[PDB]
């Protein structure tokens, strides 16, 4: 069948923004297969061979100072321009999380069980989840899936709590996120 | 910190090209090479911004030429097939008979060529399903999402069959509800 | 405002 070698070429123009358009850094990187070969860093002002394979291109492009000028200016004409274009629906995007608490398994009480705090469909990805037992924060026995990207500009995450639930116990999951004025709390009574 | 990435790639001999913009790991839009038009990830995006898709093709042209120059300079050193990690999950906790979406998450792979089909009870599904193009990674591997809207039931099992040159055989990632 | 600008790839030699 089709058994030919494959040859991949990638080009990435990376605009890095710190404190908005206050501090900007342009990274133009060329990757052959799995190997970055040549790179432009606006902090440096010129191309640098990341590997020997990309040295011809670095020398070749650096020899043209007018191209270097345009590249340095790109921080404004390109990076800062695009930031402003999409800022409204990207940097300012905020989607409130849906928070649900439920026992992992159906267990009679007084037996080990995981308390699952489901936090799904939120944006952006910055988030803080906290477990409480009867008003007291519990930092031990917390297993997390970490931040999960859905691919549709939403994130989800599961923060689980190792517990042996007693009748009368109150468990609270507190969620903090840029999309809410105050912490979201959800209770589960054993 | 925020990061906007203009990501392009070209693959030989497949002759596959891609042009997309990325924001903090999410796709803003990509250019459909065949139709020569901008496709926004979220359609709302197209109401606040525009892109001359035609320019993306000029770039891909240069990329293709550069690839062949590079291919030769490397004495025809081919890419190593790195098989993907595959994960199936729902975009929300499952409630029997309550609308949901299965997410086939394909990750950490290269080259950006893959074959994905959903199987319900051993049979392909096409109705309602959608996918994303290949998302770029900092290690220069790729990321990809496949979706399948569905009503959870105790009577159905699902599989996300993934084909990639890095695999010795098709990879099935099972998902089913358990009472 | 208000269209996305793209950076252009430089061409190699030979």
């Amino acid at each position: 069948g089709d058994t030919r070698p494959r040859f991949l070429w990638q080009l990435k123009f990376e605009c890095h923004f710190f404190n908005g358009t206050e501090r900007v850094r342009l990274l133009e990187r060329c990757i052959y297969n799995q190997e970055e070969s040549v790179r432009f860093d606006s902090d440096v002002g010129e191309y640098r061979a990341v590997t020997e394979l990309g040295r011809p291109d670095a020398e070749y492009w650096n020899s043209q100072k007018d191209l270097l000028e345009q590249r340095r200016a790109a921080v404004d004409t390109y990076c800062r321009h695009n930031y402003g274009v999409g800022e409204s629906f990207t940097v300012q995007r905020r989607v409130e999380p849906k928070v649900t608490v439920y026992p992992s398994k159906t267990q009679p009480l007084q037996h080990h069980n995981l308390l699952v705090c489901s936090v799904s469909g939120f944006y952006p990805g910055s988030i803080e989840v906290r477990w409480f037992r009867n008003g007291q924060e519990e930092k031990a026995g917390v297993v997390s899936t970490g931040l999960i990207q859905n691919g549709d500009w939403t994130f989800q995450t599961l923060v689980m709590l190792e517990t042996v639930p007693r009748s009368g116990e109150v468990y609270t999951c507190q969620v903090e996120h840029p999309s809410v004025t105050s912490p979201l709390t959800v209770e589960w009574r054993a | 910190e925020h990061v906007i990435i203009q990501a392009e790639f070209y693959l030989n001999p497949d002759q596959s090209g891609e042009f997309m913009f990325d924001f903090d790991g999410d796709e803003i839009f990509h250019v459909d090479m065949a139709k020569k038009e901008t496709v926004w990830r979220l359609e709302e995006f197209g109401r606040f911004a525009s892109f001359e898709a035609q320019g993306a093709l000029a770039n891909i042209a240069v990329d293709k030429a550069n690839l062949e120059i590079m291919t030769k300079r490397s004495n025809y050193t081919p890419i190593t097939n790195v098989p993907p990690e595959v994960t199936v999950l729902t975009n929300s906790p499952v409630e029997l008979r309550e609308p949901n979406v299965l997410i086939c998450f394909i990750d950490k792979f290269t080259p950006p060529v893959v074959n994905v089909t959903w199987l319900r009870n051993g049979k392909p599904v096409t109705t309602g399903v959608s996918e994303t193009v290949f998302l770029p990674r900092e290690d220069h591997l790729f990321r990809k999402f496949h979706y399948l809207p569905f009503l959870p039931s105790t009577e159905d099992v699902y599989d996300c069959r993934v084909e990639h040159w890095g695999l010795d055989e098709p990879l099935l990632k099972h998902w089913e509800f358990d009472a | 405002v208000s269209k996305m600008r793209m950076a252009t790839p430089l061409l190699m030699q030979a």
